């Protein structure tokens, strides 16, 4: 009875228990989000309360094994994810007093209103209203009040609580033996391994930073493309070798540039590709998108769908009086249960969604062999990478007129290409230098290397220096700009919406590169190709049981983010708009402001 | 008279695999023929003997060992196998004669709240030997600390529940075994196959 002895025998207790209470849990959950009852969100909070508590007791009962006596990695990565405990270290007044912090933050967030000044009477919270406005005005002045009533009304009553936030967060990751709060987030990156497959919560900070450099060049032309093309909107706020005002980005933040499309959109006459008309007339219904999503994983040689999953999903939207949670997503209730909920209608929007679901349930049901712990993707930003990667092969005209939703005689105009990768560019190119510097503001807060007397000094700064966008109106330190966005208020980490995106396109050349794609990588479609199918099984199976950087490379062939997969994707864009730009400033000086 | 084969099939209820039924037959005439020839069986693999020379054939006694596992688990009833159930709740010999049986038991088995009725053995301290039987329940002593009846930190009881619903995966639906063990010793045989 070694300490690896022990701890794999404590590990085979805990599995049939946890499996058995999580299996419940997410049963339960199951019968809430398909039937919304007050009966169903009782047996719910009862089931999730029995899993916290039995965790909880494993949690302490698995520190008795120390790590340093592990030498079987895969038994040390199980143990390791039940010696993390997170805020339980705190006293109890100190514990108690974050999460009711956490809770004033969010319900000031999901409460926030916000009335136009021209009318006092019509008032706005977030999510209907104010996003309305934001996600659709051309008004210079609407938007504007509403993006700055939103950061005054809302915003300021969140700071002294980010204050103290920050406080107790940096308090319980020192006493989990972290640098700071920020550094415990990056621990997630963290990977012990075998020779060259470590990876430092440091490491994170600097693969960051080189891949953005290598995006600041796409970022600026795409930026100084967007900027001439608003001045036809705005001629009387916008300043060609400046930044871009904060407010009329296309919703609350800046998060998408998608909602100028229409702004934006460089040849207007070709309409987008949109099948939901042939799917209509081929009386397609919910239960045909995704028999054709099953078609396509099959093509590649990966596994059908359960017989219980054509069972037991919730496909479309039961409209019996039954009230359901509409919101698409992929279920893995365990023990092989495998469901998709999501109100589906006959859309290509709908059609892609179900691809892009699907393949959340092939990566769970490929990790299913695995211990129940290392059930999950190799790190937080592998699952909805391999979700993005379905809808990218299955909106692409070879794929559409090989189900038959495009005539064989389809004709490819570069122009709709062009208009393709612009609106690609829009969402995936825009967030990324505003994810990264969201993420590098929290970091350096949380280390301290951003005094609290300057917070929304420097959260300005950066957003003119690596966004290229600037405030409208000047906001001192009674603001709290960034807990204006739910992720903040929330108390969620956010880069990964930056690795997720660049993980994608390593993963899609992978696979194109062996299906013997031919043309640009925004063409493929590894249909057919079961080649590329067991290089995606072959990252899909290990779940988080080996270092993420491992399982990246086992399926594109090096151990680390790179970011030129997805300069190649946009590739035509790129150079088509620095011929756009030729004529103009690229880039921007970071001293002009609208207010002046 | 004919084979109470009805009994052990049909029966309504069947045993844990830890604590795994064993029914004596005797003194009657057996028709295997409806048992290979019917189409009910996921699993019929014969080990020992031909199953259809089993009707020419005369034995001492037959045995009828009955239980529930997982599907993934009933691959462990086989000679040579190993894992949780071969080592310790139903282990067959390597010199196995006789037939080996499985069906899908999801419809009476699995129930909506959940069916916790069968119970395994998780751990032991060494495996079964072949057609052995445990149903002890002592507290499992993992480490070199005495555990004195009390459950705690290396010191576990040893079942386990299974736990079947409706809506769980094929490889988790409960499954019943029914083990047909043939032996042939100094002695009248009394089990035969149907006389023409
Ligand atoms: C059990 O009953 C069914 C009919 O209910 C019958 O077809 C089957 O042969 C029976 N099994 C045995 C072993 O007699
Ligand atoms: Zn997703």
């Amino acid at each position: 009875s070694t300490t690896e002895d022990l701890a794999k025998t404590f590990l085979e207790k805990f599995n049939s228990e946890a499996e058995e209470l999580s299996h419940q849990s997410s049963l339960a959950s199951w019968s809430y989000n398909t039937n919304i009852t007050d009966e169903n969100v009782q047996k719910m909070n009862e089931a999730g309360a029995r899993w916290s508590a039995f965790y909880e007791e494993q949690c302490k009962l698995a520190k008795t094994y120390p790590l340093e006596e592990i030498q079987n990695l895969t038994v040390k990565r199980q143990l390791q994810a039940l010696q993390q405990s997170g805020s339980s270290v705190l006293s109890a007044d100190k514990s108690k007093r974050l999460n009711e912090i956490l809770n004033t933050m969010s319900t000031i967030y999901s409460t926030g209103k916000v009335c136009n000044p021209s009318n006092p009477q019509e008032c706005l919270l977030l999510e209907p209203g104010l996003d309305a406005i934001m996600e659709n005005s051309k008004d210079y002045n609407q938007r504007l009040w509403a993006w700055e009533g939103w950061r005054s009304e809302v915003g300021k009553q969140l700071r002294p609580l980010y204050e103290e936030y920050v406080v107790l967060k940096n308090e319980m990751a020192r006493a989990n033996n972290y640098e700071d709060y920020g550094d415990y987030w990056r621990g997630d990156y963290e990977a012990e391994g075998p020779s060259g497959y470590d990876y430092s919560r440091d490491q994170l900070i600097e693969d960051v930073e080189r891949t953005f450099a290598e995006i600041k060049p796409l970022y600026e032309h795409l930026h100084a493309y967007v900027r001439a093309k608003l001045m036809d909107t705005y001629p009387s706020h916008i300043n060609p070798t400046g930044c871009l005002p904060a407010h009329l980005l296309g919703d609350m933040w800046g998060r998408f540039w998608t909602n100028l499309y229409s702004l934006t959109v460089p040849f207007g006459q070709k309409p987008n590709i949109d099948v939901t008309d042939a799917m209509v007339d081929q009386s397609w219904d919910a239960k045909r998108i995704f028999e054709e999503a099953e078609k396509f994983f099959v093509s590649v040689g990966l596994p059908n769908m359960t017989q219980g999953f054509w069972e037991n999903s919730m496909l479309t939207e039961p409209g019996d009086g039954r009230k359901v949670v509409c919101h698409p997503t992929a279920w893995d209730l365990g023990k092989g249960d495998f469901r998709i909920k999501m109100c589906t209608k006959v859309t290509m929007d709908d059609f892609l969604t179900a691809h892009h679901e699907m393949g959340h349930i092939q990566y769970d049901m490929a990790y299913a062999v695995q211990p129940y712990l290392l059930r999950n993707g190799a790190n937080e930003g592998f699952h909805e990478a391999v979700g993005e990667i379905m809808s990218l092969s299955a909106a692409t005209p070879n794929h559409l007129k090989a189900i038959g939703l495009l005539p064989p005689d389809f004709y490819e105009d570069s122009e709709t290409e062009i208009n393709f990768l612009l609106k690609q560019a829009l969402t995936i190119v825009g967030t990324l230098p505003f994810t990264y510097m969201l993420e590098k503001w929290r970091w350096m807060v949380f280390k301290g290397e951003i005094p609290k007397e300057e917070w929304m000094k420097k959260w300005w700064e950066m957003k003119r220096e690596i966004v290229g966008v600037v405030e409208p109106v000047p906001h001192d330190e009674t603001y709290c700009d960034p807990a204006a966005l739910f992720h903040v208020a929330n108390d969620y980490s956010f880069i990964r919406y930056y690795t997720r995106t660049i993980y994608q396109f390593q993963f899609q050349e992978a696979l194109c590169q062996t299906a013997k794609h031919e043309g640009p990588l925004h063409k493929c479609d590894i249909s057919n190709s079961t080649e590329a199918g067991q290089k995606l099984l072959q990252m899909l199976s290990l779940g988080k049981s080996e270092p993420w950087t491992l399982a990246l490379e086992r399926i594109v062939g090096v151990k680390n983010m790179d970011v030129r997969p997805l300069l190649n994707y946009f590739e035509p864009l790129f150079t088509w708009l620095k011929d756009q730009n030729k004529n103009s400033f690229v880039g921007w000086s970071t001293n002009w402001s609208p207010y002046a | 008279n004919l084979c109470p084969f009805g009994e052990v099939f049909n029966a309504t209820t069947f045993a844990s695999v830890y604590a795994w039924n064993r029914k004596r037959i005797s003194n009657c005439v057996a028709d295997y023929s409806v048992l290979y020839n019917s189409t009910s069986f996921s699993t019929f693999k014969c080990y020992g003997v031909s199953p259809t020379k089993l009707n020419d054939l005369c034995f001492t006694n037959v045995y009828a060992d009955s239980f529930v596992i997982t599907g993934d688990e009933v691959r462990q009833i086989a000679p040579g196998q190993t894992g949780k159930i071969a080592d310790y709740n139903y282990k067959l010999p390597d010199d196995f004669t006789g037939c080996v049986i499985a069906w899908n038991s999801k419809h009476i088995d699995a129930k909506e709240g959940g069916n916790f009725n069968y119970l395994y053995r998780l751990f032991r301290k060494a495996n079964l030997k072949p057609f052995e039987r445990d149903i002890s329940t002592e507290i499992y002593q993992a480490g070199s600390k005495p555990c004195n009846g009390q459950t705690g930190l290396n010191c576990y009881y040893p079942l386990y529940r299974y736990g079947f619903y409706p809506t769980d995966g094929v490889g988790h639906q409960p499954y019943r075994v029914v083990v047909l063990s043939f032996e042939l010793l100094n002695a009248p045989a009394t089990v035969c196959g149907p006389k023409k």
